[PDB]
């Protein structure tokens, strides 16, 4: 009882976007960002992913 | 390289201040002490390229 509108398909749609391009780029710099040094603790500005949109079967 | 350049200028390391120091210095600290006798006057310049 597959079907063509499933849970991974509605799961990739909103990956064929432009915007999940440009933010995946964005996650890939922003997790694999380094441990800030205390300059930008103590001028730099601050920094901000809490739960996530799945689908099911 | 670090311990050769800190020879040929003089001025020596750190060793290691601590990070608590490091927010200390960052507030605010008087690192350098006064000499061992100053006749002129108290020292001023400063470098521009």
């Amino acid at each position: 009882w597959a079907d063509v509108r499933s849970c991974i398909i509605k799961a990739l749609t909103p990956r064929l976007s432009r915007g999940a391009a440009a933010a995946a780029q964005r996650a890939r710099r922003q997790r694999e960002r380094s441990a800030p040094k205390p300059q930008e603790l103590l001028f730099g500005p601050r920094n901000e992913p809490a739960e996530q949109t799945w689908y099911a079967d | 390289v670090d311990r050769w350049i800190r020879h040929a200028a003089g001025v020596e390391r750190p060793q290691l201040l601590d990070t608590e120091t490091i927010s200390m210095l960052t507030f605010g600290s008087m690192s350098e002490r006064n000499a061992a006798a100053t006749v002129h006057g108290q020292k001023a310049a400063c470098e521009l390229i």
